[PDB]
C-alpha cells in the first residue's frame, strides 16, 4: 500500500 | 441536473428529494478549529518552528516512523504541549450524528486526528480516518499489537513517560499515520465501495490539498452534487498543475457555501428543518462533555 508523504 | 439551483438551498431541496439516500461526508481540520484543535498541517501552526532541543536531523523527522522508533520521546515532549484542553465536538460533527440517525450518512472520510468523529457519535464503521487518529493506540511490536485506549496514552504522555507495552515493553504509539507508515487499507476499499453508492458529497473544512485526501473528490459519480462549506473556496483545477467548477457558464453541480463551518453546517440544518434538534443535541452533549 502506497506510504504516507508530505504532498 | 439533480440541483434545481446551484445554492445552499438548492441542496436542502435535495437532501429531502427521494433522490437523496447518500451522504458521504469529507472533513479536514476546518471542522475542528472551533473546538480549540489546531490545524496541524499548516505552517500557520509552526509544528516544526521550536524543535531545537530534539537535535532532529530535519525538522519533519519528529513526524517519520523510522526516527519515532529510535527517538519516541521528541515527539511525545510535543504531544504533551499540543494536548488539547478539552475533547468537545462542534456543531459541524454533530450534524454528521443527525446524517447518522436520519439514515442518510454512508461514511465519513476525515483527515483529522483528534477523535471528536467518534466523542460526537459517529461508529467504527461510519468512519474512514484516513491518517489514523489519536483514539486508540498500539504497541509496535509485530508479534504482540496490544491495544490501549486514549486515557492510558494521555496519562503518558502528561507523565512524560514514554509509553511501553505491558505484555512486551516495545514502544506503544498512537494510531496516527506517521510519515514513512502506509496509508490505511480501509481508505481504499472503502473509496472503491462507497462512491458506487454516493447521492450527495458534503466536503466541510478541507482545503483539498494533500493527497490521496484530496483526490476523493474525482471519485463521485459524474451527476452527484458536492456541497462545499469552508471558509475559503477550494478543489478547483489548478491553472498551472492542472476538479470543482462553481462559477463557470458549465457548472452544474458543485455550490460553495462560504463562512465558519459551524454557521454553514447550521444554515443547512435550518433550512432542513433541523435546527431545533440540533442545537438540542449540541446542548445536551456539551453539557455531558462540561460536567465530565
Ligand atoms: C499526517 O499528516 C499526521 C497524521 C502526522 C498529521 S498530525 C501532525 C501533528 C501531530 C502532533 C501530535 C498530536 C498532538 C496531540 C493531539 C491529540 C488529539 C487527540
Ligand atoms: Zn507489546
Amino acid at each position: 500500500l502506497p506510504k504516507k508523504y508530505g504532498g | 441536473r439533480l440541483l434545481d439551483e446551484l445554492t445552499l438551498e438548492g441542496v436542502a431541496r435535495y437532501m429531502q428529494s427521494e433522490r437523496c439516500r447518500r451522504v458521504i461526508c469529507l472533513v479536514g481540520a476546518g471542522i475542528s478549529t472551533s473546538a480549540g484543535i489546531p490545524d496541524f498541517r499548516s505552517p500557520s501552526t509552526g509544528l516544526y518552528d521550536n524543535l531545537e532541543k530534539y537535535h532532529l536531523p530535519y525538522p519533519e523527522a519528529i513526524f517519520e516512523i523510522s526516527y519515532f522508533k529510535k527517538h519516541p520521546e521528541p515527539f511525545f515532549a510535543l504531544a504533551k504541549e499540543l494536548y488539547p484542553g478539552q475533547f468537545k465536538p462542534t456543531i459541524c460533527h454533530y450534524f454528521m450524528r443527525l446524517l447518522k440517525d436520519k439514515g442518510l450518512l454512508l461514511r465519513c472520510y476525515t483527515q483529522n486526528i483528534d477523535t471528536l468523529e467518534r466523542i460526537a457519535g459517529l461508529e467504527q464503521e461510519d468512519l474512514v480516518e484516513a491518517h489514523g487518529t489519536f483514539y486508540t493506540s498500539h504497541c509496535v511490536s509485530a508479534s504482540c499489537r496490544h491495544e490501549y485506549p486514549l486515557s492510558w496514552m494521555k496519562e503518558k504522555i502528561f507523565s512524560e513517560v514514554t509509553p511501553k507495552c505491558e505484555d512486551c515493553q516495545s514502544l506503544v504509539k498512537p494510531d496516527i499515520v506517521f510519515f514513512g507508515e502506509s496509508l490505511p487499507a480501509r481508505f481504499f476499499s472503502c473509496m472503491q465501495s462507497d462512491f458506487l453508492k454516493v447521492d450527495l458529497l458534503l466536503v466541510m473544512g478541507t482545503s483539498l490539498q494533500v493527497q490521496p485526501f484530496a483526490s476523493l473528490i474525482s471519485k463521485a459519480p459524474l451527476s452527484t452534487p458536492r456541497l462545499l462549506i469552508n471558509k475559503e473556496k477550494a478543489g478547483q483545477s489548478d491553472p498551472f498543475l492542472g476538479g470543482m467548477d462553481f462559477d463557470s457558464k458549465k457548472a452544474y453541480r458543485d455550490v460553495a457555501w462560504l463562512g465558519e463551518c459551524d454557521q454553514g453546517c447550521l444554515a443547512l440544518a435550518e433550512l432542513l428543518g433541523w435546527k431545533k434538534e440540533l442545537e438540542d443535541l449540541v446542548r445536551r452533549e456539551h453539557a455531558s462533555i462540561d460536567a465530565q
